[PDB]
RNA sequence: UGGGAGAGGGUGGUGGAAUUCCCGGAGUAGCGGUGAAAUGCGCAGAUACCGGGAGGAACGCCGAUGGCGAAGGCAGCCACCUGGUCCACCCGUGACGCUGAGGCGCGAAAGCGUGGGGAGCAAACCGGAUUAGAUACCCGGGUAGUCCACGCCCUAAACGAUGCGCGCUAGGUCUCUGGGUCUCCUGGGGGCCGAAGCUAACGCGUUAAGCGCGCCGCCUGGGGAGUACGGCCGCAAGGC
């Protein structure tokens, strides 16, 4: 699975300041790191449909906090997708 | 994985190729290769006795190892990959550390850059030969030998395996790829895995023209022919077989066994094939 | 002649078949329903169990046996009847064991066992 | 008689535990229920799945026969 | 990594000349897999519920590994490769589970 | 952040019981099957028994009124990869929410395509019974199929015949799974009986079919008919 360490990594790199656990940011960092060993594990998996549907969840999370932060501030959302390889 | 075509003629509706994705090296060592010579089915009388063979591709024939035994010890690195237009499976250049360079026909899962070796004390992994005697129960295997330095018989083609299913005193006994269960001697080598291009039988040719590059001349019905021909030669209009079904001379061809029944080598045979 | 050997009871619905075997399990003799006469569903009856046993009990004293070990399998009617007539045949029944085969979940069974 | 009470410490995941995993087994060979265990559930599948992986090592029986 | 415990029954009919080269083979391949071995119990022989390899007993062995997780399977398929190992269970080590 | 339970899913491996078949041994006059029978099998040595081998499928006890999943559905055991979900802390974000026409994905069994596999079972089929007849029920055989990989099909009593979300309105009892301080209390599941209330009745009742708000789907007499025509989808069967 995804290790403790490399969790924190994330949360380190885009936390808006010190503590700071459960901004858009962070969590559109989160949901990327596991939507994108899900989708590399579905790439092998193709019969893991019911992984599948956590999928779908996920990026749909993302998405909506993703839609939030473009609403508030462009700026912010811009970079966080170029920061992070999404929007295509 | 076989290749389709779209249908831009009639002929490509159909045809498939193989894919040749485990071809690494487009070219045959040159100190391996010699002319294969044609023989259009005729033998030294000049007389044809396979009827239909002929005009197909030109073909240099590669110096296939058959014996391995040869280098017992001395591990070889798989070079390359290579198209042999002379069998149906592919076959594998083998770099030995001797800097002696042979070819082997390559199982399936072979990877260019493992290393391969021949013996008593070889380990059990594919590409690797022993002695039948040496190979676990169970394991599937290929390019086996049939008698003792006599050379690789059995399970040669694109796809085939013999799998040991037990022993017996000096003999082990396989599983042959036709299904026949029949006992070897346990110092002839085999090769451990199956034989590669699986999807070899998954070719359709797709045309008349692709046998002929094969040299395969056309085939044609004893029902096609006159009585000076063919036990079904003759009739007016079409005619049913109106016999029992024979070849071109006489012998009946629908279930009639033709085995010798006295040979010598029905004691190491257990069982006929089946389907 | 070997005085000492086994006796399975192979007991179904339809019929109830012992056999004597020596002590490694080669059979010495046997008789069943049919053996003692009966045919249909006669032979699936305790007192056709009964004489089946008491015959095979009969002909393995015929060839020295004393003490057997007894092997049942199946819960035919006739099952209880036949441990009963070989205990009271002669034979000393050193031990009963039950040793019915199960699945452990195997075969699909006949459309009359579902 | 229920077996746990018969029983001072032991470790439901000792798949090596012989002498204590064989009193969990009917004469006959078979998991007992756990009204004769005295087991709760979540106790009786940590049982259960430990019997299973000590008969595939040959330590305990898959099926006895039953001696009158 | 992870920790494991890797269960291993022999076949209880060599001598200790036969058996001491098993284990040679069984010890290179922990250390060539990655596995470091932390304990290790050897009840050697031991009677059988049933017959393994038509055989009433079997040798025993026993290891708590540390090993990389991506490389267990592997590691029990060459454990298995031998013909006197007659049996191979690598289980994932987990705390104890108590009753009274 | 720190924990839990679980037949949740995917991949590779692996264990024992049983059936059938093949070989060896021993043995003989029947076995099998039914309501009773016959076909069938058997002196060319069957059944029953012992030893060895091969092979496929399904996993006994545990196992429950149990668990998990969105539904279909998921059950030997080991490892790896992976989804959902609950709990305690009350630490971060600051309404980021609910629903959802279209779309996309999933979707039991049967069926289809290509290849493999085939022990048991078993449509079609053949035969024996039963019977007034018996294109059936029961019996003896038996091919697809059932199993695996990949690709299609997209249906169902696909059911709780009960769309999803939120808030509100007595309790009692059994149970699964967490956290307490473990008397008991408190969350989340799964049942039963019931307050008020609802309901044509049956019944429902904090797992509402009660009292309310949001959004979606759907009904408008029976037959004709889930038929025809059109269109879209499918290799076909046929689906919408
Ligand atoms: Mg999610
Ligand atoms: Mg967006
Ligand atoms: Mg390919
Ligand atoms: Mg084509
Ligand atoms: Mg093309
Ligand atoms: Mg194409
Ligand atoms: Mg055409
Ligand atoms: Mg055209
Ligand atoms: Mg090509
Ligand atoms: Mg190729
Ligand atoms: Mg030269
Ligand atoms: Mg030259
Ligand atoms: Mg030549
Ligand atoms: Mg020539
Ligand atoms: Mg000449
Ligand atoms: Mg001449
Ligand atoms: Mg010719
Ligand atoms: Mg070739
Ligand atoms: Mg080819
Ligand atoms: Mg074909
Ligand atoms: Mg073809
Ligand atoms: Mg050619
Ligand atoms: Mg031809
Ligand atoms: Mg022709
Ligand atoms: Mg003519
Ligand atoms: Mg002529
Ligand atoms: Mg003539
Ligand atoms: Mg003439
Ligand atoms: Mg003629
Ligand atoms: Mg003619
Ligand atoms: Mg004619
Ligand atoms: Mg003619
Ligand atoms: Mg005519
Ligand atoms: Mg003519
Ligand atoms: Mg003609
Ligand atoms: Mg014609
Ligand atoms: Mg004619
Ligand atoms: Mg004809
Ligand atoms: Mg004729
Ligand atoms: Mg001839
Ligand atoms: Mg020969
Ligand atoms: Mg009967
Ligand atoms: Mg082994
Ligand atoms: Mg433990
Ligand atoms: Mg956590
Ligand atoms: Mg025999
Ligand atoms: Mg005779
Ligand atoms: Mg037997
Ligand atoms: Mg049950
Ligand atoms: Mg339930
Ligand atoms: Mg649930
Ligand atoms: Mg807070
Ligand atoms: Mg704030
Ligand atoms: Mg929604
Ligand atoms: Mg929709
Ligand atoms: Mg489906
Ligand atoms: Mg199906
Ligand atoms: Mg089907
Ligand atoms: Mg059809
Ligand atoms: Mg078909
Ligand atoms: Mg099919
Ligand atoms: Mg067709
Ligand atoms: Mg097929
Ligand atoms: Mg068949
Ligand atoms: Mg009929
Ligand atoms: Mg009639
Ligand atoms: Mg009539
Ligand atoms: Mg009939
Ligand atoms: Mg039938
Ligand atoms: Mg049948
Ligand atoms: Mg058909
Ligand atoms: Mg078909
Ligand atoms: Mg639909
Ligand atoms: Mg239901
Ligand atoms: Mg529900
Ligand atoms: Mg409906
Ligand atoms: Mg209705
Ligand atoms: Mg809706
Ligand atoms: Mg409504
Ligand atoms: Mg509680
Ligand atoms: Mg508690
Ligand atoms: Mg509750
Ligand atoms: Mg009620
Ligand atoms: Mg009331
Ligand atoms: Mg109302
Ligand atoms: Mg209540
Ligand atoms: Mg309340
Ligand atoms: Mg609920
Ligand atoms: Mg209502
Ligand atoms: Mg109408
Ligand atoms: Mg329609
Ligand atoms: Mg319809
Ligand atoms: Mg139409």
């Amino acid at each position: 699975p995804i290790t403790k360490e490399e969790k924190q990594k994330v949360i380190q790199e885009f936390a808006r300041f010190p503590g700071d656990t459960g901004s858009t940011e962070v969590q559109v960092a989160l949901l990327t790191l596991r939507i994108n060993r899900l989708s590399e594990h579905l790439k092998v998996h193709k019969k893991d449909h019911h992984s599948h549907r956590g999928l779908l969840m996920m990026v749909g999370q993302r998405r909506r906090l993703l839609r939030y932060l473009q609403r508030e501030d462009p700026e912010r959302y811009r970079a966080l997708i170029e920061k992070l390889g999404i929007r295509g | 994985a076989v290749k389709k075509f779209k249908p831009y003629t009639p002929s490509r509706r159909f045809m498939t190729v193989a894919d040749f994705s485990e071809i690494t090296k487009t070219e045959p060592e040159k100190s391996l290769v010699k002319p294969l010579k044609k023989t259009g089915g005729r033998n030294n009388q000049g007389r044809i006795t396979v009827r239909f063979r002929g005009g197909g591709h030109k073909r240099l024939y590669r110096i296939i190892d058959f014996k391995r035994w040869d280098k017992v010890g001395i591990p070889a690195k798989v070079a390359a990959i290579e198209y042999d237009p002379n069998r149906s499976a592919r076959i594998a250049l083998l770099h030995y550390v001797d800097g002696e360079k042979r070819y082997i026909i390559a199982p399936d899962g072979l990877q260019v850059g493992q290393q391969v070796v021949a013996g008593p004390d070889a380990p059990i992994q594919v590409g690797n030969a022993l002695p039948l005697r040496f190979i676990p129960v169970g394991t599937v295997v290929h390019a086996v030998e049939l008698e003792p330095k006599k050379g690789a018989k059995l399970a040669r083609a694109a796809g085939t395996s013999a799998q040991i299913q037990g022993r017996e005193g000096d003999y082990v006994i396989l599983r042959l790829p036709s299904g026949e269960l029949r006992k070897v001697h346990g110092e002839c080598y085999a090769t451990v895995g199956a034989v590669g291009n699986a999807d070899h039988k998954n070719i359709v040719l797709g045309k008349a023209g692709r046998s002929r590059w094969l040299g395969r001349r056309p085939h044609v019905r004893g029902a096609a022919m006159n009585p000076v021909d063919h036990p079904h030669g003759g009739g007016e209009g079409r005619a049913p077989r109106g016999r029992p079904p024979a070849s071109p001379w006489g012998w009946q061809t629908k279930g009639l066994k033709t085995r010798k029944r006295r040979k010598p080598s029905s004691r190491f045979i257990i069982a006929r094939r089946k389907k | 002649q070997v005085a000492s050997g086994r006796a399975y009871i192979h007991a179904s619905y339809n019929n109830t078949i012992v056999t004597i075997t020596d002590p490694d399990g080669n059979p010495i003799t046997w008789s069943s329903g049919g053996v003692i006469g009966y045919k249909g569903s006669r032979k699936g009856t305790p007192y056709a169990a009964q004489l089946a046993a008491l015959d095979a009990a009969k002909k393995a004293m015929a060839y020295g046996m004393q003490s057997v070990d007894v092997i049942v399998r199946g819960t035919g009617a006739g099952r209880e009847q036949a441990i009963r007539a070989l205990q009271a045949s002669g034979l000393q029944v050193k031990s009963i064991v039950d040793d019915t085969p199960v699945p452990h979940n195997g075969c699909r069974p006949k459309k009359k066992f579902r | 008689a229920k077996v746990k009470a018969t029983l001072g410490e032991f470790d439901l995941r000792d798949y090596r535990n012989v002498e204590v995993l064989k009193r969990f087994l009917s004469e006959t060979g078979k998991i007992l229920p756990r009204r004769r265990t005295g087991l709760s559930a979540k106790e009786q599948r940590i049982l259960a799945k430990t019997i299973k992986r000590a008969r595939i090592l040959g330590l305990l029986p898959f099926t006895e026969k039953l001696v009158r | 990594m992870r920790r494991y415990e890797v269960n291993i029954v022999l076949n209880p009919n060599l001598d200790q000349s036969q058996l001491a080269l098993e284990k040679e083979i069984i010890q290179r391949a922990l250390e060539n897999y990655g596995a470091r071995v932390e304990k290790v119990e050897e009840l050697g022989l031991r009677r059988l519920a049933y017959p393994i390899a038509k055989d009433p007993q079997g040798y025993f062995l026993w290891y708590q590994v540390e090993m990389p997780e991506d490389r267990v399977n592997d590691l029990a398929r060459e454990l298995r490769i031998r013909d006197n190992v007659r049996r191979v269970m690598v289980v994932k080590s987990q705390e104890p589970f108590l009753a009274n």
